[PDB]
């Protein structure tokens, strides 16, 4: 790859001397490495970084008028994935965003379990109703599947779903198109991350990743002395999941559990994220699925609310839902 | 060796004397100048009498103690820096002719410090002065607000500010350029009285420097030690005021406050000034610490209260 | 006499010129090329290069005259101006730190759009520069903005009925300003160092841009990178690019960083990533924080003015007072 740059022979010896092998890594060092390794002045080390940043980013120029008026060469900034509950749909403008993180947060019996299964459920469906034509990765840190839940939804989506036409559901083979994976370990989830999901991408079996949840296998091994390797693991799982989403255009969807706040955004509330700021720094989208169980019950249902905490462009809301035999239904005109 | 720099050189002897070596007038004086009447064929009359007249112009003659007791009676000064406290804790002024250095925290008070003494001395002696700003810390403003906190009058701000001169460099050589155009140019002009420059100040010297150090190489610390040895050439074979301020650090197997650049850089200046933050109780505002670290004529280890929030 | 040390000249040619005997630039003017680069065993081209590199090496009244003829930029908050002196000032790199979810992007996105506001209201009338490192980047909250901007200019213009100001405003539509901004995408470091490499002569040909913006620095930096020497000595000279640059094109030039937690006993503390000798490269430092449902910016660092703590709200229009 080195010598496919136009430069005088000299350099290109001096560079083979060194052990360089392709742009990245030379970019990879800074001036004074190059200069001790390398043995060259200033200015022909510079015109040599010039040269390779040159091939390597290219000469385009974009604005924003590009990515607002041409849709279709730019889906990420537009494109998005339904939940499958227009009232959902109104409440995320739209639905998931194809690049980045998205984070559930909230207590048990919250109900992002069967959120996460809908959205296995509706990933599937063609593109002018909301879905990807793709299958999805699910990955179970804590227990088993929910294999009854599933089924049940599969046996209701015709009820479920009823804006789409009836006779182009038969031929969505459903379970057929989502896959299981289980880990029991911190490194565990590091080497299936690394080598198995994008094995999954590559060949457009799933355009879709869920964990069920990422605080269960760290909140067991480091203890409240150890937090340097544990944020060294959560930064490097971030940063390989963020690169896997960007590059093959898919949504990633994690479940997170919180713990008991006993500075940043929650003062009137009893719980928060569970792993941290440093986690907290890897996300795009941050939702909060709530159910006020200690109070508000004696009126014979529970009380669930979906609010948004964080997000680059939707403002901080909440509606109401409802988890009943066909799946996850939002309560109509309830919207914050 | 060269051509025409001294009389009595022919054409002939330099190229007869190419058997020894070439590198320097060292082979030349440096020699057993016996054995070069026969190894090439020299007369030992003239031989001794061009060496002698070599080394006559390409060397120092010592001065004796009472001449330079004398000439400083009436060549150095002391200006001082516009605060009390600063003055009392050196001597009411700093002396021109050595390298004073301040030593501080992100936005403690080095900046600061060395704006209000450009602008006394622009002001209160009428001389001009240089600042070299390479981390982009100086803004007119803060001047104009200096010159009137002490005038009122347009035209002396005017004057005041027309003595003082910024220049702008980014890396290691363009600070070397400009310095030694400054070294050139006052050399040159040293028949004139007017227009010279008494003080020239160096806004940060560590920001040009770290990024040559680190790693194994050995490039960076040698262009710090020319950039030093240019630095106090200046001061001394000129007699000027030079005021450079640095980072610091803090050492990892003792947890002591330690100055940057490392121990090659620590007997570079002669005058160490840090500052430091009061913490809990009066913090923030002006309220800092002002110490001695290192002086050719005080006692190191004092204790000094200054203010950066009063002038 | 200026030493041979002194010139950015190969270390091979160095050792040569002193084995050589030859120890000051002046000398080395008044001898032909051919006897030095025979006696010392230098080719034709690189003896060149020598001598052309060797070839190669304002007061504050007109410092101030060019600090009043440019103006700030405007971040339409009113106490943030204030304290800022009248805005984001040009020729300074700036930097801002918080927490998740106060508003760094929001503040991004603001400067940018603002940043095309034509001088006749006070603006700069130049063009923006925005590089996206973690992908926050939303066209649609940038359309909410923009127009935004466009109806408070309209109604100014309105309530004061000039004659220019309608002028001004004519050109000042949705697609000339979207138009005005330039969108690059770095992913890893490297990329970043790349694209910061190529940004001089991309200046030097759109002459017109008074704005870059950097949205997110930490987060390439501080994952996979075991190395901290390597780091430090690569923020470094990302540093002092960034401020060469700003000052030799006249730009103003916003950094975004992050927070993180630092222990002491039994307490927690936020402060900046990046290590300490971090702090100095900037030249100014901001700082947003929470304080029960209220958002703080406070001025960390600043040559100029002092400490204050100002009160700012996020607002579907945008970034704005109370
Ligand atoms: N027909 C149904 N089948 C299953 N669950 C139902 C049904 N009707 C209502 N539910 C409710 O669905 C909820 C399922 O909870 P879910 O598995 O989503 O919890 P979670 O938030 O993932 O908690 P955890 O941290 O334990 O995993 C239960 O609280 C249950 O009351
Ligand atoms: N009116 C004022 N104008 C300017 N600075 C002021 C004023 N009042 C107080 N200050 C203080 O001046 C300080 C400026 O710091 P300064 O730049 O001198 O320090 P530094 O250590 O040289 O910084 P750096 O490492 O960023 O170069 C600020 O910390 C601020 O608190
Ligand atoms: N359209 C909108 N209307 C109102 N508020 C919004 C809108 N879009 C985003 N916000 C608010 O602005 C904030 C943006 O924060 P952000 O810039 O993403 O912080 P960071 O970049 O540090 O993560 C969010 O907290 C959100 O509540
Ligand atoms: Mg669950
Ligand atoms: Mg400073
Ligand atoms: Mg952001």
């Amino acid at each position: 790859d080195l010598d496919l740059l136009d430069l005088n022979p000299r350099i290109i010896a001096a560079i083979k001397k060194a052990k360089l092998k392709s742009v990245k890594e030379v970019l990879h060092f800074s001036g004074p490495d190059l200069k001790r390794l390398t043995n060259l002045s200033s200015p022909e080390v510079w015109h040599l970084l010039r040269t390779a940043s040159l091939h390597l980013r290219g000469s385009s120029i974009l604005t924003a008028l590009q990515l607002h008026q041409q849709k279709e060469r730019f889906p990420t900034q537009h494109q998005r994935l339904s939940l499958g509950c227009p009232v959902l749909d109104a409440l995320l403008r739209g639905g998931l965003p194809l690049d980045g993180i998205t984070e559930l947060a909230g207590r048990s019996s919250a109900g992002k379990t069967q959120l996460a299964l809908q959205l296995c459920l509706a990933v599937q469906f063609p593109r002018q109703h909301g879905g990807l034509e793709a299958g999805a990765v699910y990955i179970c840190t804590e227990d088993a599947f929910p294999h009854k839940r599933l089924q049940q939804l599969m046996a209701q989506q015709p009820r479920l779903r009823t804006d789409v036409p009836g006779e182009l559901l038969q031929k969505l083979r459903f379970g057929s198109q989502i896959f299981i994976e289980h880990v029991a370990d911190v490194d565990t989830l590091l080497e299936c991350v690394n080598k198995k999901v994008p094995v999954l991408l590559s060949r457009g079996m799933a355009r879709l990743v869920v964990i069920d949840s990422v605080a269960a296998p760290f909140r067991c091994e480091f203890d409240s002395q150890a937090s340097a390797p544990r944020a060294r693991h959560l930064q490097s799982l971030g940063a390989t999941l963020r690169e896997l989403s960007s590059a093959f255009q898919s949504p990633v969807l994690c479940i997170n559990q919180v713990t008991e706040a006993m500075p940043l955004g929650f003062w009137d509330e009893r719980v928060s994220p569970a792993l941290g700021i440093t986690w907290a720094n890897q996300l795009l989208v941050r939702l909060l699925a709530d159910r006020l169980r200690e109070e508000e019950a004696a009126l014979g249902c529970p009380a669930r609310t979906l609010r948004v905490l964080s997000a680059p462009h939707l403002p901080p809301s909440s509606c109401s839902y409802t988890i009943s035999a066909e799946g996850v239904r939002g309560t109509p005109g309830t919207q914050s | 060796l060269r051509v025409g720099l001294c009389p009595g050189l022919t054409e002939e002897m330099i190229q007869l004397l190419r058997s020894h070596r070439i590198k320097t007038v060292v082979d030349l004086v440096s020699a057993d100048l016996e054995e070069v009447a026969q190894k090439c064929g020299l007369s030992y009359k003239a031989l001794v009498a061009l060496r002698r007249v070599l080394l006559a112009q390409f060397s120092a003659f010592p001065v004796n103690g009472a001449d330079l007791y004398e000439e400083l009676k009436t060549s150095t000064a002391i200006l001082s820096t516009g605060i009390g406290s600063l003055d009392k804790l050196l001597d009411a002024g700093l002396y021109t002719g050595e390298v004073t250095e301040i030593v501080g925290g992100p936005g403690s008070g080095k900046t600061q410090v060395c704006l209000c003494m450009a602008a006394n001395v622009a002001h209160g002696l009428q001389q001009n002065v240089l600042y070299v700003d390479s981390n982009g810390g100086l803004t007119a403003s803060r001047l104009l607000q200096l010159l009137q906190a002490k005038t009122q009058d347009e035209e002396e701000q005017a004057e005041a500010l027309r003595r003082i001169q910024v220049v702008h460099a980014f890396d290691i050589f363009q600070m070397l350029d400009v310095l030694q155009e400054l070294r050139g140019t006052v050399a040159q002009q040293v028949t004139g009285s007017s227009g010279t420059v008494k003080v020239v100040v160096v806004d940060s010297v560590t920001a040009v420097v770290s990024p040559l150090l680190g790693g194994q190489q050995r490039e960076g610390l040698a262009l710090m030690m020319q950039l030093a040895r240019e630095l106090k050439t200046l001061a001394r074979d000129l007699g000027m005021a030079v005021v450079v301020t640095n980072h610091i650090t803090r050492d990892r197997d003792s947890g002591r406050l330690k100055p940057a650049l490392g121990r090659s850089w620590s007997f570079v200046p002669s005058t160490r000034i840090l500052l430091d933050t009061i913490e809990g109780a009066g913090a923030s505002g002006g309220r800092r610490m002002a110490c001695l670290a290192k002086s050719s004529r005080q006692p190191t280890g004092f204790q000094e209260m200054v203010d950066i929030g009063t002038w | 006499q200026r030493d041979l040390v002194s010139f950015p000249l190969s270390p091979a040619v160095r050792v040569k010129l002193v084995s050589a005997g030859f120890q000051t630039a002046e000398e080395l003017l008044e001898v032909k090329p051919s006897e030095l680069s025979k006696e010392v065993g230098i080719s034709k081209a690189e003896a060149l290069e020598t001598l052309q590199i060797i070839r190669r090496e304002c007061t504050a009244l007109e410092l101030l005259e060019q600090e009043h003829t440019q103006g700030f930029i405007i971040t339409f908050c009113s106490a943030l101006d204030d304290i800022l002196g009248g805005g984001v000032p040009l020729m300074k790199t700036t930097e801002i730190c918080g927490a998740p979810g106060v508003g760094k992007t929001q503040l991004c996105m603001q400067l940018a759009v603002d940043v095309q506001i034509p001088e006749c209201f006070g603006g700069v009338a130049g063009e923006a520069v925005f590089i996206d490192t973690e992908g926050s980047f939303m066209v649609d909250r940038v359309v909410d903005l923009a127009t935004a901007c466009i109806q408070h200019l309209q109604l100014i213009a309105e309530k004061h009925k000039g004659e220019e100001h309608r002028k001004a405003l004519e050109d000042f539509t949705l697609d000339n300003i979207l138009s005005h901004i330039y969108y690059f995408r770095c992913r890893d470091y490297t990329e970043l160092l790349a694209q910061v490499y190529l940004l001089p002569d991309f200046l030097s040909e759109h002459s017109k841009v008074r704005l870059v913006i950097v949205d997110g620095i930490a987060f390439p930096f501080r994952h996979d990178l075991d190395d901290l020497s390597l780091r430090t000595r690569l923020l470094n000279g990302l540093a002092q690019q960034m401020i060469s640059l700003a000052n030799n094109h006249r730009l103003a030039v916003i950094l975004t960083n992050q927070m993180t937690t630092k222990i002491d006993r039994n307490q927690a503390l936020l402060v900046p990533a990046l290590g300490e000798s971090w702090g100095h490269a900037a030249t100014i430092r901001l700082i947003f924080h929470w304080d029960r449902k209220q958002r703080l910016a406070t001025l960390y660092k600043s040559p100029s003015q002092k400490e204050c703590t100002v009160l700012f709200q996020i607002k579907p229009q945008g970034f704005r007072d109370t």
